[PDB]
DNA sequence: TTTTTTTTTTTT
């Protein structure tokens, strides 16, 4: 009786004493900038993988870049990965973001903005075209050893992908991401995108590209919904079908300010 | 026959060789448009493999991508002139 | 754009860099809105290269010209020679190239042109006709990619023409009637799409809409007018 | 034996 079936509770009673004694450290850093995301995913807890997806230009990107600057503020180190967008114009929009204003109008105040945002925790990778999933990874686990980052975010998982034996590189790359995260216990974001609808349908959780392994394996699948109109559609609503963690489902609009380029509160 | 430019590879140099090219025979002096300096530079700086690659790789001066209307112009006033030819027998 | 006031307001400029991909209704003047387009980009300060799969070189010469003349040359000859010479010393291209050709080909071309012409603006029409020929909707999106990966490793404004799957002629072309796979959605910057109002005898009021803006983004449509004369699309009225 | 993507027929 001494293999690797390990023992009952006789040494495992310690560690759920001390995962129930920080109740609120179990739930990590929760949102300022979003109150509802605070009472449906109870906040954002380190070593779960999630998926991101929405309809074509619907802004996911920008909406991840937000969640993102809002996460890095207090705590949470970040580390994103730019396979669409050029570090330049993503490096923009996190600072008009930030700004909470127009900076072009005033380049007076620019060099305050940018003073007050260099101290930040905030990381880029210079990989913009198609990569395999060995060279981007390691970079992955470099960062890890050494600035601590608790929060990587990979931009259009299908453009990385992207090169046989098709919808199996998709499952074998996920597979390998989920278990970076779960190895390393850093929230892994993926933005993947969904296949062709008939522009009519709200998105479901079964519009995922590629193999059912993607619901599977993660543990959030917030996705974006769309209402097309024909003269700036607007009032796009962000959807949770998996929560693994307090199981709750539930839907908000959003507005965008233009002159911000932040998505405000639910109006 | 074969005639390889080797203008500086500078501003205002790469275009007066372009320009001098056609204004020479077309089609026949391939002009260098390569990242390293000019030989003399290219010789200093140890480039003998780009300064014989390069140079034996030399962009040709023309292709297959048909011009303005220098050429065409003759099919296309002989397609205005005969209009009722165009659309044929009625 | 100084003949297309509209599309100063909506996709804000022209922007180096970007693929824009274009499709609407069959025979409904896809090619003769994109040659307006190029024409009114080519005056000012844009090089532009044509890719005419479908038309002959002569036939889209022919309506270049009639277009940038603003009226019905064949009417009168006497002043072809000025409109000609003055059409003459605009950066315009165009290749050879008439039948199918593999992507290894063709790019190639472009890569040269780019290197000699100094080139930002180069325009494929009827994708699928350089397609055709296995594994299908699997080269189209191979082919794709390296239009969006030489687009971005060059910096030039690729504008790219195609067909949309068998509608059923009462229905609004949808962002998603992409013939092929998805990829070209999604991986495209602008998705310029026509629309037609199908009369009994010449139809007409052709409205265009965009329905992706990757840069300020911005839908909106406006109807368009043909005038037969000069062959062009005038302002909306 | 999954997994998109276009196209014709039948029957909820
Ligand atoms: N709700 C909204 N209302 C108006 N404009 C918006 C909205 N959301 C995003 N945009 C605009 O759309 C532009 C593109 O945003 P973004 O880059 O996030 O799209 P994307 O999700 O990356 O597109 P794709 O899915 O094709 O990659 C942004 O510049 C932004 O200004
Ligand atoms: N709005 C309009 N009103 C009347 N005639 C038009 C209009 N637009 C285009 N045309 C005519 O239709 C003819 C064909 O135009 P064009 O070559 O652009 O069609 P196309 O898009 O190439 O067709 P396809 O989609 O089958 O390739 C032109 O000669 C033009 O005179
Ligand atoms: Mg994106
Ligand atoms: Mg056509």
């Amino acid at each position: 009786a001494a293999h690797k079936s390990i023992v009952s509770f006789k040494q495992l009673r310690e560690d759920v004493y001390g995962e129930l004694l920080n109740t609120e450290q179990v739930a990590g850093v929760k949102w300022t900038r979003f109150p509802e995301l605070n009472r449906i995913l109870k906040g954002h807890r380190k070593g779960e993988l999630t998926v991101f997806t929405g309809p074509t230009g619907s802004g996911k990107t920008t909406f991840i870049s937000e969640v993102a600057l809002d996460l890095c503020i207090q705590g949470v180190n970040t580390l994103w990965g730019s396979f669409q967008i050029n570090n330049v114009r993503l490096a923009k929009i996190m600072l008009t973001q930030f700004a909470m204003q127009r900076l072009e109008e005033n380049l007076e105040q620019y060099d305050f903005w940018a003073d007050k945002f260099e101290e930040l925790p905030l990381y880029f990778m210079t990989f913009h075209g198609q990569q395999n999933i060995k060279t981007v990874l390691d970079t992955m686990q470099h960062a890890v050893y050494l600035y601590d980052i608790n929060h990587v975010i990979i931009d259009n998982l299908q453009f990385m992908m992207g090169q046989i034996d098709k919808y199996a590189v998709q499952d074998h790359i996920i597979g390998a991401f989920r278990k970076f995260a779960t190895n390393t216990s850093c929230h892994v974001t993926l933005i993947i995108h969904p296949r062709k609808e008939e522009d009519d349908r709200e998105l479901q959780t079964a519009s995922i590209f590629g193999s059912a392994k993607a619901s599977q394996e993660a543990d959030n699948v917030l996705i974006l919904q769309e209402k097309k109109l024909v003269t700036c559609p607007g009032r796009r609503s962000l959807q949770v079908t998996k929560n693994r963690f307090d199981g709750d489902v539930g839907i908000f609009p959003l507005d965008f300010i233009k002159s911000s380029l932040t998505f405000s509160a639910p109006i | 026959k074969r005639v390889t430019l080797w203008l500086g590879h500078d501003i205002r140099s790469w275009e007066a060789s372009k320009i001098f090219s056609r204004k020479l025979g077309l089609r026949r002096c391939s002009l260098v448009r390569p990242g390293e300096d000019r030989p003399c530079p290219l010789e200093a700086l140890a480039r003998g493999k780009n300064l014989s690659r390069i140079i034996k790789t030399s962009i040709p001066a023309a292709h297959k991508s048909i011009v303005s209307f220098k050429q065409l112009r003759e099919d296309v006033y002989g397609e205005l002139l005969n209009t009722e030819q165009v659309a044929g027998v009625k």
